[PDB]
RNA sequence: CCGGGCACUCUAACGGGACUGCCCGCGAAAGCGGGAGGAAGGAGGGGACGACGUCUGGUCAGCAUGGCCCUUACGGCCUGGGCGACACACGUGCUACAAUGCCCACUACAAAGCGAUGCCACCCGGCAACGGGGAGCUAAUCGCAAAAAGGUGGGCCCAGUUCGGAUUGGGGUCUGCAACCCGACCCCAUGAAGCCGGAAUCGCUAGUAAUCGCGGAUCAGCCAUGCCGCGGUGAAUACG
């Protein structure tokens, strides 16, 4: 979660961009 | 010949054109059907023209900007009240006790 | 050819100042570009109402940097020759700028 | 089905029972598991044999596993500790490293509550 | 940290005087106030004297440590007990 | 509420079924702000009472909500520095209201997996009169029925 | 230490990420905005008497 | 996209317009019901504003101000820490624990703010933070800038279970000469714990309970889930 980087929620409370979370809709 | 309505409701300007026609309706260049795909509260737009049982006697284009979807289509049928009292404003004694030109704050 | 900016906070006397502008050009004969408003840049400042020790209790400031934009199209020779010493500035910058 | 030797997995679906092996996970389970382009959608009781002999060929001699990970971390903590470290004094108090907060919140390692 | 992609461990002078050491010998006190580096790699036996903001305290190292820095080993902190 | 009666409002009407008594049954299941799941959820029980039993979903919520809405309701009374336990009819306004806060708690204590099997038996239930829901209106009745004696400290 | 810390406040070398920003009336360590450079009780009271340009008390 | 009209949308200005007037009811009146008419009513919703007095509750450690006081100092100086400590009690912020949930593919949505001592188009190389260039902008034009929650399409399914996930291990980016006790990053590998929370506690009656991104100020760096705006979205509820 929001603490963990291995998932999405976490990646939008940090606002980075990765693999987990790339940019394609 | 032509008639235009607005309708506003909960940050969602509804533009809405209604000429004489067969009953098609188009919303911002795309169709009503499609662009209301999977929601239950399509024909609360259509509720006004039912009232006044104006089934296949109006077609109409829809501009509509902000909001989510629930704005659009109360604000759709605002300007179906605010144009329906424009075309033949006898539609206020049948309105009022139904009450269309209402808007929610 | 010429853009002709006025940066200013009160949209009072800066959008009649703007008017009056237009209405001065529109004395010099030509047309001229409409008075096109460029939206208001709005620098926010929270503060405090107590001195010390109040985490609640804010207040909040804003600083409205309007910004008025006209281009002149026909520049008429005594129209720039009125446009710079008929320069009567009520607080607001301008800033007279050819391409 | 018998993957790592002593830790045994099977079960009904596979996918996620090769979830359950310490060292494995989703994310690297469906890396296993699209490597060896095998569907999930199964269980583990309708698998043919050389399937789960590539399983664990594949996954026990390509990435660090449960012996050599739990005595990894067995060793990374003895280098925290005998160098002086904040970590491994952090460690040897038997307290939270990650910077939190043991005036209200630390019971997990801190074990149960001492009134 | 510092990345890989960058060295760790640049400092110019205590890194000069302990290779000014390391040919002569003695191996004698040395005084430091970064503490903001690590030492660990090459330099083994030596004293040094690192200041905790109060006293500089002495500090002897060893072969048990890879890469930790300097400082962690003396604590500014006094805390000796509560209750 | 002092001297105003509190004004009364009116529901906008279903889109299914063009009514209001199923408005407010769609609003109580609508739980933290989900009318997504709250409709459609009770979309799925009006399904389910079509294989269950040949019915339809508005006349069997009708006898649903019928029986389960009380008659009377007990109310403690101060009259002289004492408590006293009187029952009195109660108002239509709060016997739908009250009737389908008894439905979904109800529906929340059966045992079965879905929300969506376990809201329409309990449906069923309480238009036969054997759901929870009615029974707990005829604790209700039965108790107002025990406190009958207290016809002369009405009001 | 309220006049010698607006006095080595000015002291932006030394590592500039070890300097801070200060107010220049007041005197306030924290709190102090970026785009005034003052305290907020400086803003407060200079802001009220007309002094500072530009400012509104906003009210919407 | 362009002539072009620029009516319009827009961006300001600045007026008008709604206010218990109307009439019927009710009441001596006040007030209280009905409709009309509207974009808005019978204060539209709010913003600012906070009578005389109050605890003299707070601070000379925001600054002044009576005094006292140290000056080879309580001044300054530069170094390092520390202020970030823990066996801890408290509140106050945040997510979740899944199946109206989790990933995954394009498409589409604002609105607020900065910046030619900077915002930084755009590439190249790299998975990348970044670098090699650098365009445009003193700036609705250039730029920050992707809005996001979403939808649909697929993968799954109540399984610590694609949910959730500490921490350990090492490497790539950059800010400060210098980053350890104490900054932020990019990445792997593991994933703690939470499958749902005692005595208690308080919040709040229509855009709020929820709920989602986007900016701005203290920033060299970030500790910030701190703050303030800014828009997306919007249920019941109020009988007593
Ligand atoms: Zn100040």
């Amino acid at each position: 979660g929001k603490g963990d980087r291995r998932t999405r929620r976490g990646k939008i409370w940090r606002g980075t961009y990765g693999k987990y979370r790339p940019r394609k809709k | 010949e032509q008639y235009y309505g607005t309708g506003r409701r909960k940050e969602a300007v509804a533009r809405v054109f209604l000429r004489p026609g067969n009953g098609k309706v188009t919303v911002n260049g795309q169709d009503f059907n499609e662009y209301f795909q999977g929601l239950v509260r399509a024909v609360a737009a259509l509720e006004p023209l039912r009232a006044v049982d104006a089934l296949g006697h109006f077609d109409a284009y829809i501009t509509v900007r902000g909001g989510g979807k629930s704005g659009q289509i109360d604000a759709i049928k605002l300007g179906i009240a605010r144009a329906l009292v424009q075309y033949n404003p006898d539609y206020r004694a049948k309105l009022k006790p139904l009450g269309f030109l209402t808007r929610d704050a | 050819k010429i853009r002709i900016k006025l940066r200013g906070f009160d949209h009072k006397t800066l959008d009649a100042s703007a008017q009056k502008i237009v209405e001065a050009a529109r004395r010099s004969g030509a047309q001229v570009s409409g008075p096109i408003p460029l939206p208001t840049r709005v620098r926010r400042f929270t503060v405090i109402r107590g001195p010390f020790k109040h985490k609640d209790s804010r207040e909040h400031f804003e600083l409205r940097t309007h910004n008025r934009l006209v281009d002149i199209i026909n520049p008429n020779r005594k129209t720039i020759e009125q446009l710079m010493t008929l320069d009567l500035p009520t607080g607001v910058e301008i800033e007279i700028k050819t391409v | 089905a018998r993957i790592a030797g002593v830790e045994i997995p099977r079960n009904k679906r596979v996918d996620v029972a090769l979830t359950y092996i310490y060292g494995i996970g989703k994310a690297r389970a469906k890396e296993a598991l699209e490597k060896t382009g095998i569907n999930p959608a199964t269980r583990v009781k309708d698998l043919t044999e050389a399937e789960v002999v590539r399983l664990r060929e594949y996954v026990e001699n390509t990435w660090k596993l449960e012996g050599e990970l739990r005595a990894e971390v067995a060793a990374n903590i003895k280098r925290l500790m005998d160098i002086g470290c904040y970590r491994g004094l952090r460690h040897r108090r038997g307290l939270p490293v990650r910077g939190q907060r043991t005036r209200t919140n630390a019971r997990t390692r801190k074990g149960p509550r001492k009134t | 940290p510092r990345s890989l992609k960058k060295g760790v461990f640049v400092d110019d002078h205590l890194l000069e005087k302990v290779l000014e050491l390391n040919a002569k010998g003695e191996k004698r006190l040395i005084k430091t106030w970064s503490r903001r580096s690590t030492i660990v790699p090459e330099m083994v036996g030596h004293t040094i004297a690192v200041y905790n903001g109060k006293q500089h305290v002495p500090v002897y190292i060893t072969e048990n440590m890879v890469g930790h820095k300097l400082g962690e080993f003396a604590p500014t902190r006094t805390y000796r007990g509560h209750g | 509420a002092r001297r105003r009666r509190a004004e009364v409002r009116q529901l906008q009407p279903d889109l299914v079924y063009g009514d209001v008594l199923v408005t407010a049954f769609i609003n109580k299941i609508m739980r933290d702000g989900k009318k997504n799941l709250a409709a459609r959820i009770f979309y799925d029980a009006c399904k389910i009472i079509q294989e269950k039993t040949g019915q339809e979903p508005l006349k069997v919520f009708k006898q649903a909500v019928e029986n389960v809405k009380p008659r009377m309701e007990v109310r403690s009374r101060r009259v002289g520095g004492a408590n006293y336990q009187v029952p009195m009819e109660v108002s239509p306004r709060r016997q739908q209201s009250l009737a389908l806060r008894w439905l979904v708690q109800a529906a929340n204590q059966r045992p079965e997996r879905r929300a969506a099997v376990r809201i329409a038996h309990e449906l069923m239930d309480a238009a036969e009169g054997k759901g929870g829901a009615v029974k707990k209106k005829e604790d209700v009745e039965r108790m107002a029925e025990a406190n009958r004696a207290y016809a002369h400290y009405r009001w | 230490a309220r006049k010698a810390l607006i006095e080595k406040a000015k002291r932006t070398p030394k590592f500039k990420v070890r300097a801070y920003t200060r107010c220049v009336r007041c005197g306030r360590a924290r709190s102090v905005y970026r785009f005034f450079g003052l305290c907020r009780i400086c803003l407060r009271e200079l802001a009220h008497k007309g002094q500072l340009p530009g400012v509104r008390k906003a009210s919407w």
